[PDB]
């Protein structure tokens, strides 16, 4: 994945879990959640990005 | 004050069936109604319907008719409001109803 | 009809009911 | 009514000593260290 | 007839109920004068009443013995007006104001703001929208049938199980 | 026509109030002409 | 007392920290995160349990979590 | 440490203030420096001026004494407070900030309590830890 | 403090929380310090022994307090006239008048008139006097003594059983269904043909003499010559007055069918064939598992092998035996399930094929036992939902529940819930819209034009059973049906004498009221399986809190953020639930009220008019039956229904006193009370009193279930209250 591909989140506890974000920046340090992923639908406390890792993101 | 007010002096809005006063027992029973649907609001919580709305989501984003505002329960105030609003509707307008039935009536 | 003494008999075995359920409540409460 | 003496024997007993005695301990269990 | 009822034309219940709505109405017309505007008024409810029950009598509709029309609602074709063809009118209703509503929804989805679009209506898309509704069946099986009707569950947010 | 109250004009409570009662008129002219349909006539 | 988590989903925005009334967290040095800090709960024992801290956090679902327990006289906010 | 002998603000006193469990179980104070005498709101109810200099005050909560502090922060740019805990013994518990540094604020020597090394979607199922002493965290 | 021995974190609190928290988690074994399986499961043994000590104790209250106080010889001459007695009264808080007033029932002492039917169960299985009245109370005092003893036994060492005897699924199972049901049916069979048959036939059977007195003339030897029909020749004549010789029969064993004409209840040795049959066919099902001696079948095999081949229901039922086995709480709610299933089954069946004799005559009576098992079925299934939940909570594995049928319904829980939400707005929106269109016609002068549907499914229903009524020719109803053929000989002459009779219970004329009204209760079994269901599939989390499980069955919340949480738990489903459950009870016991008062008033066609819309309910039924019951008492007098005149009033005060938990909330409660300590402290001659816990308001939960219990209480008092009293007024 890459900067601005539209991505599926396979984190089961997210409010996103199996929709579509756009991904904003990827961090390049060790960072535990370096995909920041931003949406276009908000949660319930208002937020539309958050950062997962690579494996809760899938290129679609 | 069961019997003698409130069951003696009810006959007149419950027999009203039929006549020109029957609105007055229409209203009646809608305002009962209209009570009962309020403690709705006042007993519950807004996490429930949250969570209902959460499965009805899924109905309407199964056949791709999900709106574009997201659904949400009403805020714990606004349940508070709805259930104040309703539950005042309601009882102030089955004693309007009861009061004008009677006093139309008998008076 | 019933008479005293067999509602004294009925009381005494009530007691007795009582007397074992004390035991079972202690046994239940360790 | 057989043994007439009981009811009057044992209602204002079971009524009102066995409450008290029972709220009274009660309140002496539940309150102690 | 059907489940021990009688037609409505004969059911002697029927024409007492029609006899007192009628009589109920005459007391009423009694206290005016002929001419009056409260006369002509309630002259014109008894012919209400009248045309009401004649009708309802001439239908083939059953009455028990209260003497009021009971519908019958299993499927037999000599009632079929009764419930099923009402039916078939609200399902096709319905399913108009459905197909339409999810087709602006869709339409939506496309627009710069799509919560704008749900809040102020482009009134001629929106009109576009609701004169398509006439072919929804088939038009909304086509849908399900090319899969732009169901989405697949990999697509649709779920709750941790 | 100016386009802001245009715009107003189809705002949802608006053209929800104006399609209710132009509903209920429907409902309400039906039933002044074919007044006491309790059935499909067949 | 009440039971306060942190789990590796924090961003180390002090969000939480700064909406604690009754300074229950810090923020402590980290490398999990781009901003180099995560929150703690050194200080369980004045949590009175309002979840202010829940209510400032912005990662989708939380990453300070607050587990309601044993009340004590400082848990339920007793002034007597 | 707290001196004892910092003056306090100039109250009518109110009934808000602390009962029998402040000089029976705890109780907690706060100072803080002003550069002026000027009216503030008590955290109890009802309005006190805090004097030039040093002030001292005492309340049953933490939480009065972290309300007050945020007062006087965001309404005067106070940021000097000193929260204590006192116990009917007399011992002085230093309690906020805890090490100088205001909790907000990475500071050195910190350790993390109640941090958990995975996201929260990871825990264990009650069903798994049953008739167990593990964690849900794992 | 240690009150709460079991909980050191409640022991620890030191407000009026803990004395509470202590008593509502008291006997929630499963949560306490330091539990483990084996004593959790001993506790529950004993327990269960303490609970059925309390059942036979209850039982011989009953009996010895009739035998005591009641007129059971007085009314087993006269059963149609004389008003039996449940207890004497002794308050001294009555006056004078109250006493003459409750002096009823043939006896010279303040009476309470028994509504739960236990004369008419005592008198039909055989019992006469009040001796034996008495000796049946010592009986089930010993047997109560005896369980007592067990459950202290069965705790004490070397008599604890393990975690392999309590998980035996096969031993048991054979045990309680051959032994349990099958014997215990046998032997109710006997007690039926020994001792119930002859004194309904005029003969004296008791212990000094059943040894000597044959149930038959012929003997045991028909039995064993397998001439078995022998039993089933000359059965009680239609001229049979029960208790007495005059008339009667010497069978035992019939297949009749109907009622006894006088009685108006299932014939004796109907009840016999029917107990034996099925103490056969349940030691028949006694023997199917394997428990020592290689025949018998494996639970776990059978569960595991029904995997359908297409794969439609995934893993098929394989983890099932262990997630049973090992979760106390999916074995709750099955069995309160079924339980709640089969008390409804009694009040249906009970009121409709009555056996206990001169009972359908009682209609108190009749109205109390259908409303009570009713109640206890709604409380029962909620119970069973509410279990579930908590095992979906606390001890349901996913790791072990693979593709199970278990995990499947969590896979589709959402289109289980959004289905079960579409079908009860269906319902709510048509059935509400139906009962509004006939009302606002009705008011309108014009009944004519009313949406009256009839229900013909249920008729036909009713003419398959032979209901003549309809003219729909179908099945028993018809005289050429091999239906009809195939029965005739056996019980198809009295079955259709009692079902074309209209002087029963037996499948009532229905209408469009009917129709409406199981419409009505259509949709409010619908949505309160919606609530229940929704929150047992949403216990382990949702979209708005994906971690639920780690927090538990019930908590209050999870704080204002994030929208707003109030009531997000289970729990909180149940709460909503037993609001749902009143409701439907209540709608349902409306319907049996007002038709069965209609009915035996010779009135049927005021409900067949005025139930089609809700002001005929509310007039006809609610106003016009309240009063001889808002009339116990009044400025003139006061006669025997006073006490539910008062009762009545006392349930329409404790319902809206829990309206005040359910509305009001607890920070405006809590800062009260620190005023009110505030005002203690500083009052003279008072603050030399202090309190040892510290005074704080309720919980969230805790006030939730406070307000549902007082709401509860006062639904229960004012209906039974309602229904006694009317019931009474109009009839008694
Ligand atoms: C089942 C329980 C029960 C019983 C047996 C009684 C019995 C009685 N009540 Mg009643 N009462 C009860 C529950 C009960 N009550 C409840 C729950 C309430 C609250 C609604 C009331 C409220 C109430 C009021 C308001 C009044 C009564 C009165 C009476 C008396 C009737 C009139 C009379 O002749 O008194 C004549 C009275 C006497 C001759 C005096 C008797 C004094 C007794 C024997 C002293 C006992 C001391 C004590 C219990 C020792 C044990 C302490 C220990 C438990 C810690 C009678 C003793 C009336 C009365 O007279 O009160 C005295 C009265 O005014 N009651
Ligand atoms: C675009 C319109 C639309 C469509 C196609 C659907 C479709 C569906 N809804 Mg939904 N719904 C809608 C609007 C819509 N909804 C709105 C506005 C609300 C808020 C009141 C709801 C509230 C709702 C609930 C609470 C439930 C459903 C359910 C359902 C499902 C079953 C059908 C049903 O029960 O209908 C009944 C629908 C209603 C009672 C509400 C409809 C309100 C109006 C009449 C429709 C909107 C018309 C709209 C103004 C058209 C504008 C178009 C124009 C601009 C061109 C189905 C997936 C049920 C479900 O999950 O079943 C599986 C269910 O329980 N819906
Ligand atoms: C879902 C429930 C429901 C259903 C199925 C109906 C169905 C009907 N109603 Mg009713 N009604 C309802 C709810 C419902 N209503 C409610 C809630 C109210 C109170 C607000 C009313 C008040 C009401 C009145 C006052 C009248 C009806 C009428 C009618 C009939 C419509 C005739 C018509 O428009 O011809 C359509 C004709 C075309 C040419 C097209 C039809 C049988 C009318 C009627 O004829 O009664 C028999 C009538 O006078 N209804
Ligand atoms: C033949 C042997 C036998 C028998 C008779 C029983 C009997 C019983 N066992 Mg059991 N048990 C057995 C072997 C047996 N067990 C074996 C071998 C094991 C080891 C594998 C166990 C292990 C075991 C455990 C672990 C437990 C029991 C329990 C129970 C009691 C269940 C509660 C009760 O009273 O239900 C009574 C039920 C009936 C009489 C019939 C069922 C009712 C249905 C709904 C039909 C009734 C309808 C009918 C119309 C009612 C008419 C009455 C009306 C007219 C008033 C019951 C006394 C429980 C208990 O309470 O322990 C103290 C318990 O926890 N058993
Ligand atoms: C849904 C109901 C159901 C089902 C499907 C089963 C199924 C089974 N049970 Mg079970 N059982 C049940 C209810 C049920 N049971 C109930 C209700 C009870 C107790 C009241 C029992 C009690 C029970 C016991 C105690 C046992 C079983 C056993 C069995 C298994 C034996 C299979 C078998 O008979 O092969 C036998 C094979 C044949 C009969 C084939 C016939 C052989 C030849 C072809 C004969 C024909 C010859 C010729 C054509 C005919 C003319 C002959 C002439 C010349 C004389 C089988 C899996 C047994 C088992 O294995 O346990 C696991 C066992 O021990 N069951
Ligand atoms: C035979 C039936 C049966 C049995 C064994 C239980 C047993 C239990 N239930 Mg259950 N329940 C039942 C029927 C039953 N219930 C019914 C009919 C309902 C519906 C009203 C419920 C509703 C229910 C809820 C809502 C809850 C329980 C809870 C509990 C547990 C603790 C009870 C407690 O602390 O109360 C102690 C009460 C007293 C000492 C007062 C006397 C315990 C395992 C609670 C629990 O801890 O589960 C997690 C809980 O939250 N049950
Ligand atoms: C008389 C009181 C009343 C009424 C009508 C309802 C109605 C409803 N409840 Mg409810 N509830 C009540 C009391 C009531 N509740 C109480 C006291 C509690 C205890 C706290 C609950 C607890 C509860 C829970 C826990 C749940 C419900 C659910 C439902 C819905 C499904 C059932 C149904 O019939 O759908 C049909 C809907 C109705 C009959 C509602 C009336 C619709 C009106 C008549 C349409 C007309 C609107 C009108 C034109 C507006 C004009 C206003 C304008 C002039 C200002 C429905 C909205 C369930 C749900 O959401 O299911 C999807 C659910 O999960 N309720
Ligand atoms: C899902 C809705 C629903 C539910 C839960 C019930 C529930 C019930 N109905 Mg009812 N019923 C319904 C819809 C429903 N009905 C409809 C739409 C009609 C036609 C007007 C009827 C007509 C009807 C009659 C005539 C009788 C019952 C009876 C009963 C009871 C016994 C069971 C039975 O006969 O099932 C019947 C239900 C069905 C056969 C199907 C219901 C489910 C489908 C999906 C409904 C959808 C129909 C659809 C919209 C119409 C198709 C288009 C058509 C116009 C061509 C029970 C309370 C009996 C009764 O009152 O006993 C006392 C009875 O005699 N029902
Ligand atoms: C949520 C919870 C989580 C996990 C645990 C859990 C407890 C398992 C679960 C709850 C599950 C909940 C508690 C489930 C509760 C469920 C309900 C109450 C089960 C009712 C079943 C009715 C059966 C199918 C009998 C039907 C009659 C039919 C067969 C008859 C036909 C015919 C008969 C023979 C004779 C003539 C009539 C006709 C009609 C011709
Ligand atoms: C070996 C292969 C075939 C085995 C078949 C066994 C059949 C069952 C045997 C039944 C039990 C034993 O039966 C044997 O003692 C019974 C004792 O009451 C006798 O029964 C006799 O006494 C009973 C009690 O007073 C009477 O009710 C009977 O009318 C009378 O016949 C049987 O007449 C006798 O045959
Ligand atoms: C029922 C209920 C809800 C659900 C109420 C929903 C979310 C609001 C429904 C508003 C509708 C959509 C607007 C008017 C409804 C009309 C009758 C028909 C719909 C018109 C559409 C065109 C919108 C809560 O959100 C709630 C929150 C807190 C405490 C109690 C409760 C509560 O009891
Ligand atoms: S719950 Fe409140 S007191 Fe506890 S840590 Fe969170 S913000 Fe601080």
């Amino acid at each position: 994945v890459k900067r601005g591909s539209k991505v599926r989140i396979l984190r089961k506890e997210s409010y996103w879990y199996q929709d579509i974000g756009t991904v904003a920046t990827i961090d390049t340090s060790g960072i535990r959640y370096p995909v920041v992923v931003r949406f276009e639908k908000v949660s319930y406390s208002g937020v539309n990005t958050n950062n997962f890792s690579l494996d809760e993101v899938v290129e679609v | 004050w069961l019997r003698d007010f409130l069951w003696a002096q009810a006959s007149q809005v419950i027999q009203s069936y039929g006549s020109a006063l029957s609105a007055y027992g229409l209203i009646f029973l809608g305002a009962h109604f209209i009570w009962a649907f309020s403690l709705m609001f006042l007993f519950s919580g807004r996490g429930y319907w949250q969570e209902l709305i959460e499965s009805i989501v899924w109905a309407h984003n199964k056949l791709n008719v999900a709106p574009a505002i997201q659904p949400r329960a009403l805020s714990i105030t606004q349940g508070r409001a709805v259930g104040l609003a309703h539950y005042l509707l309601g009882g102030i307008g089955t004693t309007w109803a009861f009061f004008l039935a009677r006093i139309i009536s008998v008076g | 009809m019933i008479s005293d003494t067999q509602i004294f008999i009925a009381l005494i075995l009530a007691l007795v009911s009582l007397v074992l359920a004390i035991r079972l409540g202690r046994a239940l409460y360790q | 009514m057989t043994a007439a003496y009981l009811p009057s024997i044992l209602v204002p007993i079971i009524g009102l000593i066995f409450p008290g005695l029972v709220m009274a301990f009660a309140f002496i269990y539940i309150e102690q260290d | 007839d059907v489940a021990g009822l009688t037609p409505c034309g004969e059911s002697k219940e029927f024409a007492r109920r029609l006899d007192g709505s009628v009589k109920k109405l005459q007391t009423r017309l009694k206290k005016y004068e002929a001419g009056t505007p409260p006369a002509l008024a309630l002259q014109k409810q008894i012919d209400k009443t009248k045309n009401r029950f004649d009708r309802y009598g001439k239908a083939g509709l059953l009455c028990g013995t209260d003497g009021l029309p009971h519908l019958i609602a299993d499927g037999r074709w000599s009632h079929s007006g009764e419930f099923v063809i009402p039916g078939l009118f609200f399902l096709y209703v319905a399913g108009w104001i459905g197909w339409v509503g999810r087709s602006y929804v869709l339409f939506a989805r496309t627009a710069d703001k799509p919560t704008e679009k749900e809040i102020i209506i482009d009134v001629p898309v929106a009109l576009s929208f609701v004169s398509t509704g006439f072919i929804w069946p088939f038009s909304a099986f086509k849908e399900f049938t090319s899969g732009n009707l169901i989405v697949p569950a990999d697509e649709i947010t779920v709750s941790p199980r | 026509m100016d386009s802001n109250f245009l715009k107003y004009l189809s705002t949802a409570p608006v053209l929800f109030t104006v399609w209710l009662s132009f509903t209920a008129s429907f409902i309400i002219e039906a039933n002044r002409f074919f007044p006491d349909m309790l059935y499909f006539p067949m | 007392s009440h039971s306060v988590k942190v789990y590796d989903t924090c961003i180390g925005c002090t969000q939480c920290v700064r909406a604690c009334p009754c300074d229950v967290l810090e923020m402590v040095s980290w490398d999990g995160c781009k901003a180099g800090q995560i929150a703690s709960a050194p200080r369980t024992e004045d949590c009175i349990g309002c979840k202010r801290c829940e209510t400032a956090c912005p990662t989708d679902f939380l990453s300070v979590r607050v587990y309601l327990g044993g009340e004590t006289t400082r848990s339920m906010g007793l002034a007597y | 440490t707290l001196n004892l002998q910092i003056p306090s603000p100039t109250f009518e006193g109110s009934t808000g203030g602390w009962l029998r469990a402040a000089e029976v179980e705890e109780k907690y104070a706060i100072t803080w420096t002003s550069p002026k005498e000027q009216v503030f709101e008590m955290p109890t109810g009802g309005a006190a001026i805090m004097r030039q200099g040093e002030n001292l005050l005492y309340l049953a909560r933490k939480e009065q004494c972290l309300a007050l502090a945020t007062q006087v922060k965001n309404s005067f740019k106070i940021t000097d407070y000193k929260v204590y805990r006192i116990f009917p013994s007399g011992e002085v518990q230093y309690l906020h900030p805890k090490d100088g540094v205001f909790p907000e604020k990475v500071n050195a020597g910190r350790v993390g309590v109640g941090n958990v090394s995975h996201s929260i979607g990871k825990n264990l199922n009650p069903a798994q830890i049953k008739f167990t002493s593990k964690s849900f965290n794992g | 403090t240690k009150f709460p021995k079991f909980s050191q974190a409640l022991a620890q609190d030191p407000a009026t929380r803990r004395i509470w928290y202590g008593l509502a988690t008291a006997h929630d074994l499963e949560s306490h310090d330091g539990m483990t399986e084996e004593n959790l499961y001993q506790k529950i043994f004993a327990s269960h022994f303490g609970h059925l000590a309390v059942i036979f104790l209850w039982t011989s209250g009953n009996l010895f307090h009739l035998a005591w106080q009641g007129n059971f010889e007085q009314w087993v001459l006269n059963p149609l006239k004389v008003k039996p007695i449940a207890h004497a009264i002794w308050d001294p808080h009555f006056g004078q008048p109250a006493v003459k007033a409750f002096t009823k029932g043939g006896v010279s002492y303040p009476v309470n008139i028994a509504t739960s039917g236990v004369y008419h169960w005592w008198y039909t299985i055989g019992m006469r006097s009040n001796t034996d009245l008495y000796a049946g109370s010592l009986f089930l005092l010993f047997l109560a003594g005896v369980f007592l003893f067990a459950g202290w036994l069965h705790l004490q060492p070397k008599f604890r059983p393990g975690l392999s005897w309590f998980k035996n699924n096969e031993s048991r199972l054979n045990h309680h269904l051959s032994g349990l049901f099958g014997f215990s049916s046998l032997a109710w069979s006997a007690h039926l043909i020994h001792v119930a048959i002859p004194e309904a036939r005029g003969q004296h059977v008791g212990w000094d003499n059943f040894t000597k007195v044959a149930p038959h003339p012929a003997g045991l030897q028909p039995f064993f010559s397998g001439n078995w029909g022998v039993y089933a020749a000359a059965p009680d004549t239609t001229n049979h007055i029960f208790g007495t010789s005059e008339g009667a029969g010497t069978a035992i064993l019939t297949f009749l069918g109907g009622f006894h004409p006088q009685t108006q209840a299932l014939w004796l040795t109907d009840i016999a064939h029917h107990h034996l049959a099925i103490g056969v066919v349940f030691i028949f099902a006694g023997h199917m598992y394997r428990t020592n001696w290689g025949i018998g079948h494996s639970l776990k095999e059978i569960l595991d092998a029904h995997r359908p081949p297409g794969g439609r229901l995934g893993a098929g039922h394989k983890g099932i035996f262990e997630t049973l086995t090992n979760s106390l709480h999916f074995q709750l709610g099955l069995a309160l399930a079924s339980l709640g299933v089969i008390t409804s089954l009694v009040a249906q069946h009970m009121y409709a094929l009555p056996s206990y004799a001169f009972i359908a005559k009682d209609y108190v009576t009749q109205s109390a036992l259908y409303t009570h098992h009713q109640y206890i079925a709604g409380f029962l299934m909620v119970g069973a939902f509410a279990h579930g939940a908590i095992f979906f909570v606390r001890d349901y594995d996913p790791e072990q529940n693979k593709n199970n049928v278990l995990a499947r319904i969590l896979d589709h829980k959402e289109a289980i819930i959004s289905h079960l939400s579409w079908v009860s707005l269906f319902l709510g929106f048509h059935t509400l819209g139906i009962y509004v269109h006939n009302d606002v016609v009705v008011a309108f002068g014009t009944p004519e034009k009313q949406i009256l549907v009839e229900p013909v499914f249920a008729q036909w229903i009713q003419a398959s059973s032979g209901k003549a009524l309809y003219g729909f020719d179908v099945f028993l109803s018809s005289s050429n049906s091999v239906a009809t053929n195939a029965s005739s000989n056996i019980w198809l002459p009295g079955w259709l004498e009692a079902i074309n009779s209209g002087k029963n219970s037996l499948f009532l004329p229905i209408g469009p009221g009917d129709f409406l009204i199981h419409h009505a209760i259509a949709l409010a079994l619908h949505t309160t399986t919606l609530i229940l269901v929704k929150g047992a599939l949403d216990a382990r989390g949702s979209k708005l809190m994906p971690d639920k499980k780690d927090f538990g069955y019930s908590f209050p919340c999870d704080g204002p953020g994030r929208g707003g949480t109030c009531d997000i738990s289970a729990w909180d489903a149940f709460y909503l639930s037993m609001f749902w459950m009143l409701n439907t009870i209540g709608w349902v016991t409306f319907y049996w009220h007002w038709k069965h008062v209609t009915i035996w008033q010779g009135n049927a066609g005021q409900f067949n008019e005025s139930s089609t819309y809700i002001m005929g309910w509310l007039r006809d039924y609610l106003w016009l039956n309240s009063s001889p019951l808002i009339n116990g008492y009044n400025p003139f007098g006061m006669n025997s229904l006073s006490v539910w005149s008062w009762m009545f009033l006392f349930g329409h005060l404790i319902w809206a006193t829990g309206f005040m938990f359910l509305i009001s909330w607890r920070g405006y409660w809590q800062e009260l009370i620190e005023t009110l300590v505030w005002a203690h402290e500083r009052t003279p001659l008072a603050n030399l009193v202090r309190w040892k816990d510290k005074p704080v308001a309720l919980s969230i939960v805790q006030a939730r279930l406070v307000g549902l219990i007082h709401f509860t209480a006062g639904y229960i008092f004012t209906y039974a209250a309602f229904v006694i009293a009317s019931t009474t007024g109009k009839f008694g």
